[PDB]
């Protein structure tokens, strides 16, 4: 559990931009890349069985993001946490992602960075 | 204008920056709607309420301006 | 809501195969293609605010979806329910989706169907 | 037939998984190719889906039909 977790802290990602976040192949895969100085540092998260996000009310989007460019992109990293959980016998890490202004849960059977 | 509290960092935006805060967190951004400015609670490694300045490109400036990578964690 | 609920229905999409589910630009979209036929209809999700989808752990994965068949792609649509929620003044569409062995639920500003 | 008897009269190296109410079968080469189903808003009973190696609808004869069909909703 915690080997990955402060593996992820040896990153040093906090406050860093993130310039991409997709959940895909039916919600089993999901990709964070966040740049860490000028470089691409990529979370990739497989095996998902949950994905939340959940984007503030009072943050409004008023046009769709992929129309945004990454200078107006609000999203950084506040705070990246890893747990352990098992539901009908079968053990899945969790992963607590707070990006103001968004909220970030994953209940995935891998996590690696790239 | 560095020594401001965020109650007067808020009142005092530029002209066309708007800003919004949620759950502790502030994002101004000027009138090309680029982050400027963010006002944060402490992280683990930054433990206390800080401001982040930013450029017309988002780059990280210190009290004076200067492009920075610390300095980049500035109290108000 | 059910002018959006009764477009979807005249869809037929019931027992349809899942051919992609995409949720990408921070969770700010959904895209989710099911086919009619030899047909496909999309259904696209804009100005999300809230993305829960939920995969049942009795159906164990035992490798990535990206390298199934599409021939062994289990999701097939069951039930598309359309709502609405109203939260700090900003009014929004929930839809949940009984996609089994899934189960989706979204909160966006805009639905719109395309084939 | 029951659900016990589709089941368990199920071909060659066929597996299958149950989840709330919904069975999924597939063959030895993981393809789907039969689904137990409750009922939804147009079919109002508990159906059978048949499937041939390329996940078309199949009627109780093995003939291809429309997934809309009635056919293809084979009660038990
Ligand atoms: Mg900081």
């Amino acid at each position: 559990v915690q080997r990955i977790q402060e593996k992820i802290d040896k990153l040093y990602y906090w406050d860093a931009w993130v310039t991409k976040l997709v959940c895909d192949y039916f919600g089993d895969e999901v990709i964070l890349i966040f740049k860490d100085g000028d470089d691409d540092v990529t979370l990739q998260f497989s095996g998902c069985y949950k994905i939340d996000f959940k984007h503030s009310i009072g943050y409004v989007k008023e046009k769709s993001i992929k129309t945004f460019t990454h200078e107006q992109l609000p999203y950084f990293l506040h705070d990246i946490e890893i747990g352990e959980i098992e539901k009908e016998g079968l053990k899945l890490y969790t992963c607590k992602i707070i990006m103001p202004p968004m909220d970030l849960d994953i209940w995935c059977k891998d996590i690696k960075i790239e | 204008f560095q020594g401001m509290t965020k109650k007067e960092i808020l009142e005092k935006l530029p002209e066309g920056w708007k800003y919004t805060e949620n759950n502790g967190f502030v994002h101004v951004r000027d009138a090309n709607d680029t982050i400027r400015m963010r006002i944060a609670p402490p992280d683990k490694v930054t433990k206390y309420d800080h401001v982040h300045l930013y450029d017309e490109n988002k780059n990280p400036l210190d009290l004076n301006g200067n492009i920075v990578d610390p300095d980049a964690h500035i109290p108000y």
